[PDB]
């Protein structure tokens, strides 16, 4: 009877689909009046004008209507005075919020009922100017040595240094009121000098360090949740309408009145409302973000700068000493990369024996300090959580910290400041300079490619910071009936023959910065070298990080050491990231997705009846001051170590042209680029950097080189002072080593159990061979233990998983989100509430959260008129086709019971939604106007090699392969520079075809579904092991509990994936320009029997031809399902948590039918969809390809 | 609860399911289209080819 | 078709280890278990008549 | 413990060796398509208690 | 294709040989050995060679 | 210095004299699967050394 | 006393001259001076 109940749930999941686009559609009718008007799509007639301010539109098919959206004409506005306008309003201090910026009328209006139920709010205190600020200011100059500091040179901007006389931190600025010092005489070396430290202080700062860019109107959001009856909103509101705390946003750009950072006090507070109700904190968990969200009101990111040493101090020793047994993993098969988590039994009693070391004193200070600041109970919660048992609400009070410190979003130091302050042993260079060199050489046997000189110019095409680029002008024009006669301008919109018809024109002039359109625009650059490149300045970049982390600043290298790096240094990072099946643990690659199977090794020891195991885990910061002088240079010797093995070179660097350089050339130079120091601007200031650099893909094999040169001494230090002093030696078991971060698993080499006198020794590192502060760090900074690890913000804790916390969507970098189509967004929203459910959310709670932010979404406007579509998107094809109640299976949208009607014209209008002619128009018309743009040197080496007839075998031709063919190549070669440019002007042209072709009836006709299959399920047995995600949603734990979890080594590949890597590992076999992608198209679009004639048509030498032909034959199911979605937004965590390979098929899946191997699999991830949707609930199903009884009468098997 | 009857009927009253349809109909559509005018002489049509496979 | 070869991890050779002395305990156990139950039936029971 | 390897590797033999069509259907189709390692450690009990 | 190859190709490879030859004396010829096995030959690199 | 022959029309050849099928698994294949011309210098260098 | 580099540097000339993970990552120098205490002995 489980097809029974599984038909129910459809049905279920059917109702719900209905309610939530009803409420959806009700929550609307608020925001904008009752719809006026039901226009129907194709057989109603109306002429764009007199349709009313709000309508909607429907659609007819077989004699029922669906619901297609709604339509606003922002002409007839006066409708919207029903409901706001200024009349309303008559409370003084409203007034002024409505002149500072209309937008916040609506809400101006609801909080005067507010104002009207009697209840009045009292104003609050703003903190004043603190004078010391005035000492903190240093003007550099070349008088006082740049203030004797070797980084800076030739700067031109002020720095906020730590001064006896001025205040702590800084950089970090202040919430102040405006009314502070317009002009303040400065004292430097002449004394004349005067800053206007107002004008700076409100103008750069509140931009570039506390920038603010809600995913929607921020004024729509507030009026949907700031409900004023909140505590909390009536406490932020006794800070924003009290006192007269104003802020607005214009643009992109946010405008204060009378306080800094007053938009900082909407993050936190719509924050604080948020994360409440994501996490469904318990009563105490309430309280203690009561006191938090008190004591932070009154600087919003300052306090949390203040707690940031004492809350990390405190989390680092959570659940240190738990009595609880927890979770058991077996240790079996823990030194290979096949490792995998597995149940065994453990006797009860191993807590006493278990140990971690807790640096009590530290404790006791960060307590006192908590106190200090008057943050009593989350101090009390903390040192609580420290010695108790492992429970979920437990382990959300232990986190409640990091939720805590989350408050702020994104806050960065000031930038000249962050510049200068992350700007500025003869056996640690020989194991650094020997890891390197044996780094080199693995990747130089491995991908040898690089050396040959005919090679050089494919690896650069397929592999910035250039000086020099091109730039495109031009006027985009496109004729719009969409506009009105008084918007019509001499500048932009002219009125045409047409009636009702208008031209718009966009002037846009804009330089190909991306790095593609620069490399086939201007090769050159990246080619030549001249030695006097590795002194030429190039431009940096900031980011931002959610939380108060330290800001990080990206320092490209210039093209032509990009090239070199790319023939050189590429092949040691491509070797790194490789790690396969059947390698050991202490391997190069094993050495250095998905939580659990990551951390396994260490989930395994913290769970486990044997002690002798322990986990040590070091995180090393603020070594690039250590990264500069010798061990730059022991790298640069590493790196020219490999010059012996080839032959031409030359003593001294040389300028070089890289397709005829000899490889000991370019391994000089890289060598050179890697120990010079290199100079980088931005801001005005200009720094020198002689350690790591922070070079892209360059990073990584640096610091985990080092790394695994400090672990070898330290072990081999620790094993001669436990010969010295009579104690059990260690054995290093297994290790992971990503950036700065490292955890590894040592194994006492006698079984002794480990000892507090075996931790201190070990901790202590270099004793009596450096000063006593590096053995203090090094204490604070590393823990070891058998209870609890930590690494890369993935916590573990006896057998068990935590993740982090600082993940949201309501306040992005850039702003991106803003720029994006609505499919775009609406799988942005999609993507993070998933990620949100493997982690302290619930389906409940990410569900609620998810449609709310759908409720708010800005919607489609062109013109003066607005788009908004129905909610039941989500299910149609195209986007993730979700389940309501089980959202983590997309494209399961397609088994709900919709009504076949409905379903076809949902696809439609999902289909129309998104449109690819406005970009063709677009580069077809930069093309006319400016020409060709690639280089010649790409003409001529993109001919055809295979000496075979372009016509083929007179077969049909498609589009496609005469675009990708090499005959017709150079104009396919400009569209891609032509693709590289994104403006306005495209999205707004998307955006008016969408509203034209909605509403003149004409709906793109959806493209078929590649698998569909209807599944009979009967009952079965369990397979899978409890999830270590404890705080996981029950769902995915019992998700977990019958089928499996998933490892690295049995995870799926995408197509595209392996076509690219074939491509790659054999540079020569195809022109450089063919991407998996366009292959992949070219050959879902012709029949299978002629896919050969095709590759010699792209001209795919053998070696490449028959991998992608396999491949092709193999994995074309993926490719087809999803290929009318993109995918660049989707990073399914929840989803790729479970076991869905080869290894739970034949347990779940039953097909008898003789099928060919792609359409086999696709037809198996189908009924893998009703599996896990039947698994999400606890039980363990097998489907089958044919009903059980089909007659009442008759009955079958197999 | 007729429309259930019906599919479940489908599925005896043929000896295919569908995915041996779709297999099937992978094989057929698109050949006889991209193939020359000379090979086009001598191949059955797509139409043909549907009815000699169902 | 797919048999893989055996690898001996030390965990595995202990993991044996611990086993065997497990055995032992448990075949000393039940001995003891089997004698003293001999032990009671003599002196409990005596022969069954129709 | 065991090794781990991929049944690409012995699947293509049995491939070259037989005639596979993607098309056609034949008998080495069948002793493929229901080629499952997920039981083998039950067997591989099994064995050693034969 | 590979003794087409071979036959076609030898000319040149013979001349490579005997520049290089020139180079080594004739100790050198009949002292040095391959002993450390750095240089040897996957059995891909032998059939695409050729 | 080596001349860039591109070996389309070897490998044509070998796929007639061998009948290669894209929709079934020959030996041809396999030969003709992993041609890796990426080592070629390195096993030009060892043919001159022997 | 005991020097990792040399270690180090044997591991990567053998590993050059002929994989070899299978006993290089095995290798530790924990236990020389009891081992060497021995050789005297014996």
């Amino acid at each position: 009877d489980v097809q029974e109940q599984f038909e129910g749930y459809l049905r279920e999941e059917v109702d719900l689909l209905n309610k939530f686009e009803d409420s959806h559609f009700k929550q609307l009718e608020i925001f904008y009046t009752k719809s006026q008007t039901d226009h129907v799509i194709n057989k109603d007639k109306l002429q764009f004008n007199a349709l009313p301010f709000h309508t909607t539109l429907y659609k007819e098919i077989n004699g029922k209507r669906v619901r297609l959206g709604t339509l606003l004409n922002w002409t007839k506005a006066e409708r919207l005075d029903t409901i706001r306008h200024e009349s309303m309003i008559k409370d003084e201090r409203l007034r002024r919020l409505i002149d500072f910026d209309y937008g916040w009328i609506d809400y101006a209006v609801v909080l005067q009922r507010y104002l009207d139920e009697g209840n009045t709010i009292e104003s609050a205190n703003i903190l004043q100017f603190d004078g010391d600020f005035v000492n903190n200011i240093k003007h550099p100059t070349q008088k006082n040595n740049f203030l004797d500091i070797k980084v800076i040179k030739e700067c031109e901007t002020y720095i906020l240094m730590k001064d006896d006389n001025g205040i702590r931190d800084p950089d970090i600025l202040r919430a102040w009121e405006l009314n502070s010092i317009p002009e303040v005489i400065e004292l430097d070396v002449d004394g004349e000098t005067k800053k206007f430290n107002l004008r700076k202080e409100m103008i750069k700062r509140i931009q570039d360090e506390a920038p603010v860019y809600f995913f929607c109107n921020p004024y729509r959001y507030a009026v949907a949740n700031l409900d004023p009856n909140i505590p909390e909103v009536r406490l932020w509101l006794e800070y924003f309408i009290g006192s007269e705390d104003f802020f607005g946003f214009n643009g992109p750009n946010v405008i204060v009145s009378k306080s800094l950072l007053a938009a900082k006090r909407f993050e936190v507070v719509v924050n604080h409302l948020r994360k409440v109700a994501a996490f469904e904190l318990d009563v105490e968990s309430k309280e203690v973000m009561n006191e938090w969200i008190k004591y932070i009101m009154i600087d919003p990111v300052y306090r949390s700068y203040k707690n940031r040493g004492a809350f990390g101090n405190l989390n680092q020793h959570v659940f240190a000493r738990t009595k609880s047994e927890g979770l058991s993993w077996s240790l079996i098969d823990i030194g290979t990369t096949n490792f995998e988590l597995k149940p065994t039994k453990k006797v009860a009693g191993s807590y006493v024996n278990k140990f971690n070391l807790v640096d009590d004193v530290l404790v006791e200070e960060s307590l006192k300090d908590l106190r200090n600041e008057g943050l009593h109970k989350m101090a009390d919660v903390t040192r609580r959580m420290i010695d108790a048992d492992i429970t979920p609400e437990n382990v959300k009070k232990g986190k409640l910290n990091r939720l805590a410190l989350s408050y702020c979003g994104y806050t960065g130091s000031h930038s000249a400041t962050a510049m200068v302050k992350q700007f500025n042993d003869p056996m640690f260079v020989d194991i650094v300079k020997d890891n390197m060199r044996v780094y080199m050489q693995e990747g130089l046997q491995k991908y040898p490619q690089g050396s040959r000189k005919s090679n050089r110019l494919d690896i650069l095409f397929k592999g910035s910071s250039t000086n020099e680029h091109a730039v495109v002008n031009g006027r985009f024009r496109y004729r719009s009936e969409l506009y009105r006669e008084r918007d019509v301008n001499s500048s932009t919109v002219f009125k045409t023959a047409t009636p009702g018809q208008y031209r718009v024109v966009k002037k846009i002039s804009a330089k190909l910065k991306s790095k593609n359109a620069n490399i086939v625009t201007h090769p050159m650059n990246f080619i030549n070298f001249k030695v006097d490149d590795l002194d030429i300045v190039v431009n940096a970049g900031s980011r931002l990080v959610r939380g108060t982390r330290a800001k990080r600043i990206i320092t490209p290298n210039y093209g032509t050491i990009y090239a070199a790096s790319l023939m050189t240094v590429l092949p040691a990072v491509r070797l790194l990231s490789s790690r396969a099946s059947n390698m050991g643990a202490l391997s190069t690659q094993g050495r250095i997705a998905l939580p659990h199977d990551v951390m396994a090794p260490q989930l395994a020891v913290t769970s486990s009846d044997d002690v002798s195991k322990i986990c040590v885990a070091k995180d090393f910061g603020q070594f690039d001051t250590s990264q500069w002088g010798q061990i730059s240079k022991a790298h640069a010797d590493g790196v020219r170590s490999m010059k012996a093995h080839y032959s031409m070179g030359h003593d001294t660097l040389v300028d070089l042209d890289l397709n005829d350089a000899s490889f000991a050339d370019l391994l000089e130079v890289t060598a050179m680029s890697y120990e010079r120091p290199l100079k980088y601007k931005m801001n005005g200031l200009v720094c020198e950097s002689a350690g790591v650099k922070s070079g892209e893909l360059t990073t990584q094999t640096r610091n985990t080189t080092t790394n695994i040169s400090h672990s070898t001494v330290a072990l081999d230090d620790y094993n001669n002072r436990a010969y010295r002093l009579n104690l059990p030696k260690l054995e290093l078991v297994t290790d992971n080593k990503v950036g700065d971060d490292s955890v590894e698993v040592l194994r006492v080499v006698d079984g002794s159990p480990l000892t507090p006198e075996i931790a201190k020794l070990y901790v202590n590192c270099m004793q009596d061979h450096a000063d006593k502060n590096h053995l203090e760090i090094s204490a604070k900074r590393t823990i070891v233990g058998n209870n609890v690890a930590e690494h890369i913000k993935i916590w573990v804790f006896k057998g068990y998983l935590a993740l982090d916390v600082f993940l949201d969507s309501v306040t992005s970098e850039k702003n991106s989100f803003s720029n994006l189509n609505y499919l775009e967004q609406v799988n942005i929203l999609y993507d993070m509430a998933m990620t949100l459910m493997i982690r302290y959310c619930s389906v409940q709670a990410c569900m609620t959260q998810f449609c709310n932010d759908m409720k708010l979404l800005n919607g489609i406007r062109a013109g003066n008129y607005t788009f908004i579509p129905t909610p039941k998107i989500i299910c149609a094809y195209g986007t993730p086709e979700i389940c309501l109640r089980a959202p983590e299976i997309r494209s399961f949208g397609r088994y709900l019971p919709i009504d076949e009607d409905e379903y076809s014209v949902l696809n439609d209008l999902v289909a129309s939604l998104s449109t690819n002619k406005p970009k063709m128009d677009f580069v077809a018309q930069m093309f006319e106007q400016n020409g060709n743009q690639v280089h010649g040197i790409w003409l001529d080496h993109f001919k055809r090699k295979n000496d075979v007839n372009p016509d083929g075998g007179g077969i049909h031709i498609s589009e496609g392969l005469k675009r990708l063919m090499p005959e017709y190549c150079e104009r396919h070669l400009n569209e891609l520079v032509y693709k590289t440019l994104d403006d306005k002007v495209i999205r707004d042209y998307t955006s008016d075809i969408i509203i034209t072709n909605i509403c003149k009836g004409k709906l793109s006709k959806a493209p078929k579904l590649a698998f569909f299959a209807n599944f009979y399920l009967s009952l079965t047995g369990f397979n899978g092991v409890d999830s270590p995600y404890l705080t996981a949603d029950e769902g995915v734990k019992n998700v977990h509990r019958v089928i499996g979890l998933s490892y690295r080594n049995t995870l799926s590949t995408s197509p595209t994936a392996n076509v690219d890597r074939i491509l790659r590992n054999n540079p020569g076999s195809a022109p450089a320009y063919l991407t998996g992608n366009d292959i992949l198209g070219v050959l879902s679009d012709y029949p299978y029997q002629n896919w050969r004639t095709v590759v010699e048509l792209l001209d795919i030498t053998e070696p490449s031809a028959t991998a992608i032909i396999e491949v092709a034959t193999n994995q074309m199911h993926a490719y087809l399902a999803d290929k009318d979605l993109n995918t660049a937004n989707l990073f399914d965590n929840t989803s790729r948590t479970y076991d869905i390979s080869d290894r739970t098929y034949p347990k779940f899946v039953n097909i008898t039918s003789n099928l060919s191997n792609s359409n086999r699999r696709g037809f198996q991830l189908e009924a893998m969809k009703h599996i896990i949707y039947m698994a999400r609930r606890g039980i363990a199903t097998l489907a089958n390809t044919h009903p059980s009884k089909i007659g009442n009468t008759v009955y079958y098997d197999y | 609860e007729k429309q259930k009857l019906d599919k479940l009927k489908l599925f005896e009253t043929s000896p295919f399911d569908p995915l041996t349809i779709k297999n099937n109909q992978d094989v057929v559509d698109k050949l006889y289209a991209t193939q020359s005018s000379s090979i086009q002489e001598v191949v059955p049509t797509k139409t043909f080819a549907t009815e000699l496979q169902f | 078709f797919a048999l893989a070869q055996i690898n001996a991890d030390d965990e595995f050779i202990g993991a044996i280890d611990k086993e065997s002395a497990e055995y032992l305990d448990e075949y000393a156990t039940l001995a003891r278990d089997i004698s003293n139950s001999l032990t009671l039936v003599k002196a409990a029971f005596g022969p069954l008549e129709r | 413990p065991v090794d781990a390897r991929t049944l690409q590797s012995a699947t293509a033999a049995l491939a070259a060796d037989t005639g596979q069509a993607v098309n056609r259907a034949q008998h080495v189709s069948m002793l493929t398509n229901r080629l499952t390692t997920a039981n083998a450690p039950t067997v591989r009990a099994i064995t050693v208690l034969t | 294709a590979c003794r087409d190859k071979t036959s076609a190709n030898w000319r040149g490879y013979s001349v490579l040989v005997s520049r290089y030859r020139s180079l080594i004396p004739n100790e050198l010829f009949e002292s040095l050995r391959n002993i450390s096995g750095e240089y040897n030959i996957n059995p891909q690199d032998e059939h695409s060679f050729f």
